[PDB]
RNA sequence: CCGAGCGCGGGAACAACCGAGACCGCCAGCUAAGGCCCCCAAGUCUGGGCUAAGUGGUAAAGGAUGUGGCGCCGCGAAGACA
RNA sequence: GGGGAGGUUUGGCACCUCGAUGUCGGCUCGUCGCAUCCUGGGGCUGAAGAAGGUCCCAAGGGUUGGGCUGUUCGCCCAUUAA
RNA sequence: CGGAAGGGAUAACCGCUGAAAGCAUCUAAGCGGGAAGCCCGCCCCAAGAUGAGGCCUCCCACGGCGUCAAGCCGGUAAGGAC
């Protein structure tokens, strides 16, 4: 009868940002939000490490994405469709652009949404130096 | 390429002289090289892309030098009857039919002269600024294609 | 950026030279500055003016603790005027020279549950040729199977009035410091006796 | 082939397209189509090219000094092309 | 002569609805498209100027009141930036 | 009394410098100008922004059972309701 872990313990982690290709990096981050690397993987409990990104205001991206890529956003009202381009995201709220990716790479349910909360993105760094912080790459 | 004071950088190139200093940023994937009497330029490959960048930089830096050397300056004629000009201190002010007399800001590091109501010299070190600002003035009232009025460079009349 | 709280006392008209002018009288009584918003403590800049004398009765609340740290007679009301930091003391009508223009804010009269015709000033049906049970009705509200629903924010009957209404560019017709009075161009939201804040316009 | 296989896998979803004919049980294994960056199992595999349009992510006559590649004719240090 | 786009017209087909999906016009309330009527910005003009012509960019707002007919449509009267 | 002003980025379009391509080119590196449109600015809503924010001020210990777990039962404080 297959193994089932007990109350784990939140391993935290610290990722850079500069020079990282937006999507490429976003993948790794997600796989960390879920277990998938921890061999006691359990798809119904959430125990993926806490992730903390910093200097997100520096993310690389190929092509002409800075002008090409535009983020849509619907409000309930007529014509409520907004078209914000990448250039403007970073120009304004830049931690935002990293979120719109990883979130879009997490599962859909109630647990998936919990996982998003385990992500902390900054443009800095200078993040709140709580405790653990094992920088990675 | 004599008169230099050139200095290399992780991407840009400084060029001092009797006139001033001008940082002339150039492609990073390019070798500048500084002989002693002249500055050379080297491209890493003969690919289609590198060709274009070689010749560009080959000139950017050349003009950076000839800039602090002899310097650049453009001429500007003013045809048409009432059309005339004068120099209000640092700034130029010209009238060309417009009910409003056109005051003109002298940009950072540029100075122009009016050795005559018709003649207008735009003197400056930064070739870019000279070319742009020169046109800016012409734009204030391009030449009529039905007469012989307005600002001109020094080329044939539009007839 | 100026600012000052007052009440709509009422309105009449006075004569400027050989021309009559409708004016609304605003009592912008002396406002004891109470606190200050700063970039360091609050994250923005502003000033919390008090207004109107409170009896220490209703002040049973620890509001006294707020008034103590400023040594101010307890007031009946207090709101901030954004981005306006007067010298430490008290603001008054003195900041309004005649000929200045002001943006006045007030809570409009409350028109209760209002029909579409009064609220949105619709057209409604005919008093006459048939129908006779939709005279004040709004008629159609949609289409058919597509979109097959009604638009967000569709105009429909409902409560309307008694909301934050700001008029703009009203001319300061006069100013009577002997009475903390303030004359304007007449049209100012809210009913008489209603609190109302007066600011500097955004014409220039 | 569906009908009668709207049972299973792939195709985003979808009778008839691709794989394959479900007697029952198994917290065992090899595969098929399709896939192996994240939602989602499995290569951010290896080697050699091409593409800078988000092409790929779904359209024609026709138009253009886009870019890379093979072939042919001609001019050239007896001095050309601009 | 040749190639297309669109899905407002007229058709073709007979796929859901005949144990019911109420058909024109008007009124009311609109919202969306842009292949733009006006206003804003441009290129050319066989553009002197004023005024036009043609193509390009651009929905943000605007886009009148009457006569005739059930009319949609259209004609007409008086205006209009339209 | 309002439509704005103004700031910023752009469309067609107009340019500076400028190779690839000894000239030429607004462009491939790079830059300036340019719309009633875009983003701000104005007015209104708005922390169920479950990502529930911020500031000033006020009241603070258990009074009995639960040893461990968080709670649980009555009397009160600032304060609130009837
Ligand atoms: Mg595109
Ligand atoms: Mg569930
Ligand atoms: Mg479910
Ligand atoms: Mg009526
Ligand atoms: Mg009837
Ligand atoms: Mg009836
Ligand atoms: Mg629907
Ligand atoms: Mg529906
Ligand atoms: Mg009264
Ligand atoms: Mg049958
Ligand atoms: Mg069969
Ligand atoms: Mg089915
Ligand atoms: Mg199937
Ligand atoms: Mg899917
Ligand atoms: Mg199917
Ligand atoms: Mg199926
Ligand atoms: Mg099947
Ligand atoms: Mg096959
Ligand atoms: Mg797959
Ligand atoms: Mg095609
Ligand atoms: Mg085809
Ligand atoms: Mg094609
Ligand atoms: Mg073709
Ligand atoms: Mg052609
Ligand atoms: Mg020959
Ligand atoms: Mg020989
Ligand atoms: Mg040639
Ligand atoms: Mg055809
Ligand atoms: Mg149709
Ligand atoms: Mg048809
Ligand atoms: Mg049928
Ligand atoms: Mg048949
Ligand atoms: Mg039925
Ligand atoms: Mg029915
Ligand atoms: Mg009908
Ligand atoms: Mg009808
Ligand atoms: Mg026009
Ligand atoms: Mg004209
Ligand atoms: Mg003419
Ligand atoms: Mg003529
Ligand atoms: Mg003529
Ligand atoms: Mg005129
Ligand atoms: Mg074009
Ligand atoms: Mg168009
Ligand atoms: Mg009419
Ligand atoms: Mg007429
Ligand atoms: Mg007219
Ligand atoms: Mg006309
Ligand atoms: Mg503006
Ligand atoms: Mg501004
Ligand atoms: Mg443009
Ligand atoms: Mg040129
Ligand atoms: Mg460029
Ligand atoms: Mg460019
Ligand atoms: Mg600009
Ligand atoms: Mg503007
Ligand atoms: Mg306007
Ligand atoms: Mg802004
Ligand atoms: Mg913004
Ligand atoms: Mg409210
Ligand atoms: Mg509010
Ligand atoms: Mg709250
Ligand atoms: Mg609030
Ligand atoms: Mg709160
Ligand atoms: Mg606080
Ligand atoms: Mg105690
Ligand atoms: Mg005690």
């Amino acid at each position: 009868k297959t193994y089932v872990p007990k109350q784990v313990e939140p391993r935290w982690v610290l990722i850079d940002a500069e020079g990282k290709t937006l999507g490429r990096l976003a993948t790794k981050i997600a796989t960390l939000l879920r277990g998938k690397h921890r061999p006691d993987w359990t798809p119904n409990v959430a125990m993926g490490d806490f992730v903390v990104v910093v200097n997100a205001d520096k993310i690389r991206v190929t092509g002409k994405k800075l002008e090409q890529k535009i983020y849509t956003r619907y409000s309930g009202y007529p014509g409520g469709l907004k078209k914000i381009p990448l250039e403007k995201m970073l120009a304004t709220h830049p931690e935002r652009v990293l979120e719109h990716a990883v979130k879009g790479m997490l599962p859909k349910g109630p647990l998936g949404r919990r996982l998003f909360k385990r992500l902390k993105v900054y443009a800095g760094p200078d993040h709140p130096h709580q405790a653990q912080r094992p920088e990675k790459l | 390429p004599k008169g230099v004071s050139v200095e290399v950088a992780p991407g840009r190139v400084k060029v001092k002289g009797p006139k001033g200093e001008l940082e002339v940023p150039v492609s990073p994937e390019m070798r500048v090289v500084v002989e002693e009497g002249v500055v050379r330029v080297e491209r890493p490959s003969d690919e289609r892309r590198h060709k274009s960048l070689h010749g560009l930089t080959r000139t950017l830096i050349a003009n950076a030098v000839k800039g602090v050397s002899e310097g650049y300056s453009k001429e500007l004629l003013i045809k048409g009857i009432g059309y005339r000009a004068r120099l209000v201190g640092r700034a130029l002010e010209l009238t060309v039919g417009f009910s409003h007399p056109v005051v003109v800001e002298p940009p950072e590091g540029i100075t122009f002269e009016v050795p005559e109501p018709t003649r207008v010299r735009v003197s400056g070190i930064d070739k870019q600024k000279v070319g742009q600002v020169a046109a800016n003035i012409r734009a204030i009232r391009k030449p009529s294609a039905y007469h012989e009025k307005g600002i001109y460079y020094a080329g044939e009349p539009v007839r | 950026m100026k600012g000052i709280l007052g009440v709509k006392v009422g309105m009449t008209r006075i004569f400027r030279d050989d021309r009559a002018v409708p004016v609304t009288v605003i009592l912008a009584g002396p406002c004891p500055v109470v606190q200050r918003r700063t970039p360091e403590k609050d994250g923005y800049t502003a000033v919390q003016l008090g207004f109107l004398p409170q009896n220490p009765k209703r002040v049973n609340r620890p509001l006294k603790g707020h008034f103590a740290k400023a040594g101010v007679e307890p007031v009946r009301i207090l709101r901030e005027i954004r981005d306006f930091n007067p010298e430490g003391d008290t603001v008054t009508v003195e900041i309004f020279k005649p000929g200045e223009r002001v943006d006045v804010t007030g809570t409009s009269k409350g028109r209760g549950f209002a029909g579409v015709m009064k609220r949105w000033n619709f057209a409604g049906g005919p008093d006459s040729h048939g129908a006779h049970k939709i005279h004040r009705h709004p008629g159609s509200i949609g289409n058919r199977k597509t979109p097959g629903r009604v638009y967000k924010g569709k105009k429909m009957a409902g409560h309307y009035g008694a909301e934050r209404v700001t008029v703009m560019n009203l001319e300061v017709v006069d100013v009577i410091p002997e009475e903390n009075l303030l004359l304007v161009k007449g049209a100012v939201p809210g009913p008489n006796g209603g609190l109302v804040i007066v600011r500097e316009t955004k014409k220039a």
